């Protein structure tokens, strides 16, 4: 499934995932997400809405913040029930315990 | 011992409930899934369930040339894709130009989904409602309105196509968009169930959406003649076709539960992949088998147990046959060769809708159930060669064909196969048998309707004009509930109040056409706050209450109450004042009439409360201040009862000696012209710019009445013989305030607005000398109404036996110039349910919000109401 | 209660597994939060002579 | 007789504790 939440897409893809092993569907997955900027259009809409900084940095939970920046990249997980990676003798590098999922709904705008 | 008798059957109780926990939970990934409403527009006219079956069941052929509209030899179109209602969903010309098809057509399908479930779509902000939507981007946008730049981003976002329904609804459960190619809806589908069976969401929307703004699919295997031909030997290519098709789907057991109708259910699905097939492109044979086994198996089910699929069905060489080996694999096997599987495709009809195409399948399929019929496949010239159809008991509907229900539940499987390899395969199940207990009618149950403009209220009316005519319907109760609690209450109002036949339609018919009519109720709804008048004097009459407590347990209870607290004080029954029986005393006594008014407004007021109405603030006047300050809870119901009852029996020393005259002249001209009688006559009360009433002696009355017989002044005597608000009432002052000792004045809960003070009082402040007072001084009810008026108050509601006080207050509301308005509840001789209905109806029109439930009851026989009627613009951005 | 990362810090393994939250918002208005906790701890093998 | 309904029981509570943790 190829999922479009827009910049949530990636970690909604892997509450899905992990819904699909809980119910049995999957014994295994991949959960992830990609982005590659082929032209520079995010740069020059969002700059025009004033949302990028213009030094370019995401200088999160700062005073002196002004703006978000684009990135490209990848990024994938391969995840499976914490029974059958122990079973099979797989090493859990981490355990997804808890995943949730929900929508804004009546919020000061859509954006 | 005993004691092992009665300690085994409380333990098998716990028992028999622990294994019911463990069963509803175990079963709970595979629940059965109800299909609660669907909405859906698809070429060849369609635009509503209905009409995708009147267009199978007819074997039409939707297919028709390229729109003439868009700036571009024939497909399946939805020719008005750029007509949308921005107003309806608060969208500006600008943003709406700007805004893709596919969100736009989103929006009114899933507005008219909701509406379809029985479900108001406003009432669902801050559910938990899903919204998982099978979309892909096209372009619609690469020339947008100057400043619309950020409406074109989000307007033109796939992710908004799903986020942008529960932004506009106030959704809070996720809302996905998610692209599977030509599969998208299904797995949506697959989705919204999977969510719901993991108790992520109450309901769901699952659906998909496609428009081709710009020719370019057809450029990119294409039937010449532009018609799938799905499983025939003529099979050339497919085509494609724009289209919208959702569902709200919800848990069976939660259906069930809240009374909602099911229209088909879910029983089994699944996703998988084709893998390595023989190219990316290509479909697998094996895995579509593998996908039909999981829906089975999830379902709980056996090949045999299916009676039919709506194929994926494209019309192509490649595809169809590799499909029907599937189908006779899967399906058609372990089946009696007389009961095989029958396929068809939606696709012959209308064209392949790519993301919305699977749900337009089930949507046919739930049509195809309800009405017991299997509709024809068309163009199937001959079953195709390239499938060995001796292999399995599989057959084509070549023709339409009867589906029986009597030895079991009809179901059909739904396929949704994509070029990406993501198949999906839906197994649905006619709606079990809902068991109707049969409440009684609620006489003159008023028929709500209402829109966003007045075009639209028009069209409403009509509508539904239309749907009653051309079908059968429940009893005039089942609809008004529909109405009332199935649709949302929007600006421009209008109700329907009779008990009587052969009324409600050529009313009906008069409001589509603007015209009047006698049991019509019209008005423009209203931000604002709302105010219950408690009056003095004035609207009482005789039999007043009487029907309301033969026909009201509410207001029955309410002055049950009321005669309790009032025995402790009188020498009467309030019962038997108010029926007039053979003993009881009548309202020319002022210690009968005061109690007893007393009671009417209290349990009328506790009456409108029980409907929903709570009262931002309560205003009173001079012995009205008692039932205020008692709903204000500033007086129990006990110490409110005491003053009432013992001030207007120290009142009866003062009969004969006094009285009181309204005339239509202001407070000044009014002091003006009182001058030459001195402290025989007072300003009794201020009710409005040209309202004062005078109280004082029998003689001094007299001679001014021959004063405004000279000078043209209207001048009418009160029917009372008692001068309240005059210099008289000094004489009762010690027994007055006796009246009220022994009080415990409690702060209020719900603002008084004191006719004493002209503000807000503090409940605490209600003691004995402040009731001498109301008797004493000026009723100040205009100066009150202008500070009610002042802190934002629009809606006064007369919680009396008949108005009073409407006219005045009206007169004062038109000298600030504000919006306000004023109902009364009952009018004399007009004390019936009827009269209540008609009440609450207007106050409803005006905009107050009222528990139709209260009034209704808290569930009917569900009855499908027309959808919103949408008032339609053009929006297409022009390249 | 919250603090930002102005500094790195040590993250101690004693006591309780380690446990963090991960945010993800989008434009649409879907949101998304993980909550992923360490790899349990509960998790003699001879040679074979040349092992391929 | 009300040790196979309590073993009944016991096991039924188990059952429905491990089936709620595995979802």
């Amino acid at each position: 499934v190829t999922i479009d939440t827009a910049c949530s897409s990636s970690l909604v893809a892997l509450h899905l995932a992990c819904q699909s092993l809980r119910q049995g569907e999957c014994t295994t997955a991949l959960a992830g997400g990609v982005t590659v900027m082929p032209t520079p259009t995010a740069f020059t809409e969002f700059s025009r809405q004033r949302g990028l900084a213009p030094d370019g940095r995401c200088k999160s939970f700062a005073a002196a913040a002004d703006g978000t920046n684009w990135a490209e990249g990848v990024a994938v997980l391969v995840v499976e029930r914490l029974s059958d990676a122990r079973r099979n003798g797989h090493r859990v590098l981490a355990v997804v315990r808890g995943t949730a999922i929900n929508q804004d709904g009546a919020s000061n705008g859509l954006s | 011992e005993d004691r092992l008798r009665d300690y085994l059957k409380r333990a098998t109780a716990d028992l028999s409930r622990v294994r019911r926990q463990l069963q509803e939970t175990e079963a709970a990934s595979r629940e059965p899934i109800a299909i609660i409403g669907m909405a859906c527009r698809l070429p060849g006219g369609v635009d509503s369930p209905e009409g995708l079956w009147e267009l199978v069941d007819s074997g039409t052929d939707a297919i028709a040339g390229f729109p003439l509209d868009r700036g571009w030899k024939e497909a399946g179109f939805l020719y008005d894709a750029g007509e949308f209602d921005a107003g309806f969903f608060g969208i500006s010309p600008r943003e709406a130009v700007s805004m893709d098809p596919q969100q736009r057509l989103m929006l009114e399908a899933s507005w008219e989904a909701f509406e379809r479930a029985g479900l108001d779509p406003a009432r669902q902000r801050g559910t938990a409602t899903g919204v998982f939507v099978g979309a892909t981007a096209t372009g619609y946008v690469s020339e947008v309105p100057e400043g619309a730049e950020g409406f074109a981003i989000t307007g033109n976002m796939t992710a908004v196509t799903s986020g942008r329904i529960s932004y506009t609804l106030g959704l809070q459960g996720p809302a996905v968009t998610i692209d599977t190619a030509c599969s998208s809806s299904l797995v949506a589908l697959h989705l919204a169930c999977q969510s719901l069976r993991q108790g992520e969401c109450t309901t769901a929307l699952a659906g998909g959406v496609t428009v081709m703004p710009t020719p370019t699919a057809f450029t990119e295997g294409l039937a010449p003649d532009g018609r799938c031909k799905s499983f025939a030997a003529a099979a050339d290519g497919t085509n494609w076709a724009e289209g919208v098709a959702v569902l709200v789907v919800e848990r069976l057991s939660d259906a069930r539960r809240n009374g909602h109708r099911v229209l088909a259910v879910v029983r089994g699905t699944a996703i998988n992949q084709d893998g390595a097939s023989n190219g990316l492109s290509a479909p697998n044979d094996l895995a579509q088998e593998r996908v039909i086994r999981s829906a089975l198996d999830n379902a709980g089910l056996t090949a045999s147990d299916v009676d039919a699929v709506e194929a994926h069905g494209t019309g192509t060489t490649l595809g169809d046959p590799i499909e029907a080996q599937a189908l006779l694999a899967a399906y058609g096997h372990e089946r009696p060769a007389h009961r095989p599987l029958r396929v068809g495709s939606l696709k012959s009809n209308i064209g392949h809708a790519g993301p919305a195409a699977g749900v337009a399948g089930v949507i046919k399929m739930v049509m195809a159930m309800r009405h017991g019929v299997l509709p024809r496949s068309l163009h199937i010239d001959e079953p195709t060669p390239q499938v060995d159809w001796s292999s399995g008991a599989v057959t084509l509907l070549t023709e339409p064909v009867d589906w029986p229900d009597s030895d079991r539940p009809r179901r059909a499987g739904v396929s949704a196969f994509g070029i990406s390899g993501t198949n999906a395969h839906v197994i649905l199940e006619q709606a079990p048998t809902q068991d109707p207990q049969p409440a009684p009618p609620v006489p003159a149950a008023p028929w709500l309707l209402s829109a966003k403009t007045p075009a639209a209220l028009r069209a409403q009316a009509r509508r539904l004009h239309t749907h009653l005519a051309r079908h059968p319907h429940p009893d005039p109760t089942d609809i008004a509930h529909a109405l009332a609690t199935t649709r949302t209450p929007h600006e421009h109002r209008a109700a329907l109040v009779t008990d009587d036949h052969g009324t409600r339609g050529p009313a009906l018919a008069a409001l589509a056409e603007g015209a009047p009519d006698a049991c019509l109720i019209s008005g423009t709804a209203l931000k604002g706050r709302t105010v219950f008048v408690f009056p003095g004097q004035g609207s009482q009459w005789t039999g007043m209450g009487r029907e309301l407590l033969h026909t009201s347990p509410e207001f029955a209870a309410y002055i049950a109450e009321c005669e309790t607290a009032l025995n402790d004080f009188v020498d009467w029954s309030l019962t038997d004042v108010l029926r007039g029986t053979e003993g009881a005393p009548g309202y020319d006594r002022v210690d009968v009439v005061q109690p007893a008014l007393f009671a009417v407004m209290v349990s009328l007021a506790r009456l409108w409360q029980h409907h929903g109405i709570h009262p931002d603030a309560v205003i009173g006047h001079s012995q009205g201040e008692i039932a205020a300050a008692h709903i204000a809870g500033a007086l129990s119901l006990q110490d409110a009862a005491r003053i009432v009852a013992l001030r207007s029996q120290a009142l009866l020393p003062l009969a004969g000696l006094g009285g009181m005259t309204s005339l239509a002249l202001p407070h000044d001209q009014a002091l003006q012209l009182i001058q030459p009688w001195g402290q025989d006559l007072s300003i009794a009360s201020v009710n409005g710019p040209h309202s004062t009433v005078v109280s004082g002696t029998t003689h001094a009355l007299d001679e001014l009445h021959t004063t405004c017989d000279t000078q043209g002044v209207r001048a009418r005597r009160i029917p009372v013989d008692y001068a309240s608000h005059s210099a008289q009432v000094e004489s009762i002052r010690d027994t007055v305030l006796q009246a009220a000792t022994g009080i415990n004045p409690q702060p209020t809960t719900i603002p008084l607005y004191s006719t004493v003070t002209g503000q807000p009082i503090d409940g605490t402040q209600l003691d004995a000398d402040y009731w001498y007072t109301n008797l004493r001084h000026t009723v100040r009810f205009e100066e009150t109404t202008r500070a009610l008026l002042g802190s934002g108050h629009r809606h006064f509601i007369e919680t009396t036996a008949h108005p009073v006080l409407a006219l005045a207050l009206e007169e004062t509301i038109e000298a600030t110039g504000s919006d306000a308005r004023v109902t009364g509840t009952l009018r004399r001789d007009h004390g019936d349910l009827t009269q209540l209905h008609t009440a609450l109806a207007t106050a409803w029109t005006h905009g107050i919000d009222v528990d139709w439930t209260a009034v209704l009851g808290d569930r009917r026989t569900p009855f499908e109401l027309p959808t919103y009627a949408f008032q339609r613009q053009r929006y297409w951005l022009e390249p």
